[PDB]
């Protein structure tokens, strides 16, 4: 019942997540090595959009 | 603009039983009488705010429209906790106009809010987890 | 129509109602690829950029067959709630004149608008520069677009003037401004022209917002930067609806790239052309900054614009990538007022501004593990009685807890306050007691009582709920006004507590040592420093209740050891407390209504009070913290600090058009963004209250309020000069030398 569990992000957000992905994909943006190393579910949880 | 969209005129769609209890027609009485009140109102109903949204979050968002004379949080009568909505009384109608235009359908606390135009708040209207133990139950 | 419960559609318009419809729509015509065609029909010739659902009634209206509008053009009214530029008003006027004569168009309106200003494409660029001037230097450069792109330069150079004019005219209605910007962007001239138009629109909106917040006074209390952020989010949302019928994702990409370019220019401190050197193919438009960022623009982005946008997008951003590349830009090596801030500082400021709109858990979840240092830096936090006012404020707290803010009354609070102070030993000593005039003793006792009252208020409320804070300040405003009536704009002590081998005045020494009376350092430290400089009443000397309470609560704000490149040198607890105080207890109580439910305000907080409270909070912690006899130790501390600061100042003076980073800096206002934010918001709030007071029906109480507000404005300019913000060194030149902020206030055109 944590405050993040009750967060549902607006449907416009799929456009912004895609825009972030496209911005990082070009211009050569790479996450931090430790942040990439968060393959054991240690990375940033992302709120579900509807 | 605002000289082209006359929707800028404050209009409140729903009707309420206290207005119903006042013996007036829903035309030329409650609806017409409210227009003179709304046409000078500096107050807005926010709507869809979360239960855990704090007054600081509502203030931080609505203060960019204008000075907030008074910010009243809806409160469930049984528990005196925020029940989902709010009432933001500004100092000028410029702020209330900005709040209804700019802040309607705008993400406040991971919730899309429904900023509208109201006539004015009263302790009675404020009713309908920060426990507002300082507000006298009524 | 207006003042009606139902909206009526448009009808036949008189030539008056036409001049206005044309004034607020005719300019938009030349920016699209014929007179006598309504805007929906003129957009059909532009590929119908907007679907029928988004078109508005005004776009339906067609042109009338009136020749009266021909002859009445031979001065136009003023648009409500905006500070129109001299170019924008001229452009809209010549738009109506040239739309009537209509019954290459854009190039002639801009050339003819410029001649009007400067009498008695460079043109489409000088147009944007003239719009954002009280000349503006463009933050984002259009010439960086590719090879063989003079056409694309013009398309964006016109989207910047179009966005500027569209926020100037359609801004109050965000939905309509967003639909007019989408219509401009989504023209079907060429697919490559859409990206240039989007870049121009986004850069123009951002630059207009930042220039409007710097040199434009409209007295509305509506933040231009939050409006710009919401407008850019509305643009993306409305392109999403047009797409569900180029892409909403593409516009969102330019918006991000433009923010990231500004961030990287701030971190790098120079035009690194980061996106230009990282171009995927070259044909795509890549936002580049034409110059570094002034401190005002950096404060705009890191305190208002980017936090508001992020709140709109759920606080999601390319966080890990941006931090990495900012860190690379840190290890590197111009404009006089340009600023460089370290990545730690930039992202610390961004996240502390962001954290006010959310809670710690959301930012913890969103931010990657590379922000753990930042998160710990941005996250003892309570207000506690300072052991001065402790035993006197305990009784007041017991009363407040028993009754609550709803039941708190001014007269019962006064009774409890006198009942609690008079018992306390310091009050008995002062009352019982080398020479103390009765005026001085009542001054010193009323000052203590008011300080106890305010400290009890701050501790009880914790400054966490604006409603409780405002209600309690409203209830106790008569009490505060009565208690500060003797104090006012007067020093508590009859004579300056510093004389002459420079020492403190004997009665001041007596109060500090024998009686244990605490004066906040701003009362005497600057005069002590000026005496020590001489060795080799001032506005801040006058009493401020909030300066005393700030000093007692230990609200010490300073710079970073790294220098100007840092800035957020302050504990998280102290910075959170100083925000909740300089924003609720001071800024939201300045010109605040006497009662709950305009133009009727209680004078508990004054503008000079806010300025001097900031200056007290920015005093060096060495000179502000009490030692552990006490007076002479404090004075010796002041003397050694003054010697060190004089040596530093002389070093800087011989070390020297001249960049502000190369001038002497006290790391007080140029370091703490809360200082600059509060100083600007003081004048903004005063002008907004002026507008509300003038809007109220004419009378006598309104006239008194208007005189009080102009007195507040004049006092604000004087208190700022007292600090040194509006100008052998002087004490103010050594304690609060802030060349960047001083340059902004000396060129903002608001003082
Ligand atoms: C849905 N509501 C609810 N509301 C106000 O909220 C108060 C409490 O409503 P609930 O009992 O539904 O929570 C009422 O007194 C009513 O006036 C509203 N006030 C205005 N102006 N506009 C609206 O759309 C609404």
């Amino acid at each position: 019942r944590r405050r993040e569990e009750c967060v549902v992000l607006p449907p416009i957000m799929t456009v912004w997540r895609s825009a972030f992905s496209q911005y990082t994909k070009m211009w050569g943006l790479t996450k931090f090595a430790g942040d990439i190393e968060a393959e054991r579910e240690g990375e940033g949880p992302i709120l579900p959009p509807i | 603009m605002a000289e082209y969209l006359i929707d800028l005129t404050p209009r409140m769609a729903y009707v309420d039983r206290h207005e119903l209890l006042r013996s007036l027609l829903t035309e030329k009485e409650f609806i017409e009488r409210r227009q003179e009140q709304l046409n000078k109102s500096t107050t807005v109903y926010v709507g869809n705010l979360s239960f855990y949204t704090t007054e600081d979050q509502i203030w931080e968002h609505f203060s960019r429209c204008g000075h907030i004379r008074d910010l009243v949080m809806g409160l469930s009568e049984v528990t005196r906790t925020p029940c989902g909505f709010c009432f933001v009384v500004f100092e000028s109608q410029d702020g209330a106009m900005s709040a209804v235009i700019d802040l309607h359908g705008t993400l406040l606390d991971d919730r899309v809010i429904t900023v509208s135009w109201d006539v004015g708040c009263d302790h009675t209207r404020r009713w309908g987890l920060v426990h507002y133990t300082w507000i006298p139950p009524r | 129509y207006g003042s009606s419960e139902g909206r009526e559609l448009d009808t036949s318009y008189t030539p008056k109602q036409w001049l206005w419809f044309l004034y607020v729509t005719s300019w938009a015509r030349p920016f699209f690829t014929w007179g006598r065609l309504s805007f929906d029909e003129l957009l059909k010739l532009s590929g119908s950029p907007i679907p029928p659902a988004m078109v508005s009634l005004w776009m339906g209206l067609c042109m009338p067959t009136d020749d009266v509008v021909q002859e009445l053009r031979i001065i136009y009214p003023f648009l409500p709630r905006v500070a129109e530029s001299t170019f924008g008003r001229a452009l809209r006027s010549l738009a109506v004149r040239q739309h009537i004569s209509s019954w290459a168009a854009l190039d002639v309106l801009v050339r003819d608008t410029l001649e009007v200003i400067q009498n008695s494409e460079e043109a489409l660029e000088g147009a944007f520069r003239s719009m954002l001037s009280a000349p503006l230097f463009d933050v984002k450069a259009s010439i960086p677009e590719g090879g063989t792109a003079q056409v694309l330069i013009r398309v964006a150079n016109a989207a910047r003037l179009f966005a500027a004019l569209s926020v100037e005219a359609f801004g109050r209605v965000k939905s309509e401004c967003a639909v007019l910007l989408l219509a401009h962007i989504n023209q079907r001239d060429a697919p490559e022209h859409v990206d240039a138009r989007a870049y121009g629109v986004v850069t123009g909106v951002v630059e207009y917002a930042m220039a409007y917040r710097y040199c434009r006074d409209d007295g509305t209390g509506r933040c231009p930067l939050t409006c710009a952020a919401l407008l850019l989010h509305r643009l993306v949302e409305l392109q999403g609806i047009v797409e569900k019928d180029v892409s909403a994702s593409r516009f969102a990409n330019m918006t991000v790239a433009c923010i990231q370019e500004l961030l990287f220019c701030v971190v790098a401190g120079d035009t690194v052309r980061w996106h230009r050197e990282h171009q995927p193919d070259g044909v795509s438009v890549c936002p580049t900054a034409a110059r570094t960022l002034t401190l005002h623009e950096t404060d705009c982005l890191l305190q208002v614009f980017i936090p508001a946008l992020l709140q709109q997008v759920g606080f999601e951003w390319p966080w890990s990538e941006s931090l990495r590349h900012a860190k690379m830009l840190d290890r590197a090596r111009v404009m006089e007022d340009g600023v460089r801030l370290d990545s730690r500082s930039v992202f610390e400021e961004l996240l502390v501004s962001v954290a006010r709109r959310t809670y710690g858990l959301r930012l913890r979840a969103i931010l990657p593990q590379s922000f753990d240092v930042i998160a710990e830096n941005i996250f003892s936090s309570r207000f506690a009685l300072p052991l001065y006012y402790r035993t006197a404020g305990e009784v007041l707290l017991e009363y407040f807890d028993r009754c609550g803010p709803s039941g708190i009354t001014a007269e019962e609070t006064e009774r409890v306050l006198r009942r609690a102070t008079d018992v306390q030993p310091m009050v008995v000593q002062l009352q019982a007691l080398v020479y103390f005039s009765a005026r001085e003793k009542e001054r010193l006792l009323q000052r203590y009582r008011c300080e106890v009252l305010l400290a009890s208020l701050v501790v009880y409320t914790q400054l966490r709920t604006v409603s409780v804070v405002q209600q309690l300040t409203r209830q106790l405003a008569p009490l505060f006004e009565q208690l500060l009536l003797p104090l006012a704009h007067e020093r508590t002590l009859s004579r300056c507590p510093v004389i002459a081998l420079v020492d403190l005045t004997p009665e001041f020494k007596m109060l500090v040592d024998e009686i244990h009376y605490e004066f906040y350092p701003l009362e005497w430290v600057p005069e002590a420093v000026d005496a020590h400089i001489r060795q080799e009443p001032p506005c801040f000397a006058q009493y401020s209740l909030f300066a005393a309470i700030a000093h007692q609560f230990g609200l010490v704000l300073e710079g970073n050891p790294r220098g100007f490149r840092g800035g957020d040198g302050s504990s998280s607890e102290v910075r959170t407390k100083a925000y909740r105080f300089f924003t609720l207890m001071l800024l939201n109580n300045l010109g605040d209504a006497v009662s709950s439910s305009g133009a009727s305000f209680h004078s508990v907080v004054s503008a000079c009070d806010v300025v001097v409270t900031m200056t007290q909070c920015l005093l060096p912690a060495h000179l502000s913290s009490h030692p552990r006899s006490m007076s002479n130790e404090w004075m010796r501390r002041v003397g050694e600090w003054t010697r060190s600061a004089y040596s530093k100042y002389t070093a800087y003076q011989q070390q020297v058009p001249v960049p502000l980073i190369s001038l002497y800096n006290s790391l007080t206002f140029d370091s703490v963004p809360l200082a600059r934010e509060t100083i600007r918001a003081v004048r903004s709030r005063l002008l907004e209250k002026m507008s509300v007071v003038t809007a109220s029906p004419p009378g006598d109480v309104e006239t008194a309020g208007k005189q009080l507000l102009e007195q507040h404005l004049s006092s604000l300019t004087v208190t700022l000069t007292a600090v040194g913000l509006l100008p052998v060194p002087c004490a103010t030149q050594l304690l609060w030398a802030s060349p960047f902020f001083s340059h902004e206030l000396l060129h903002c055109g608001r003082y």
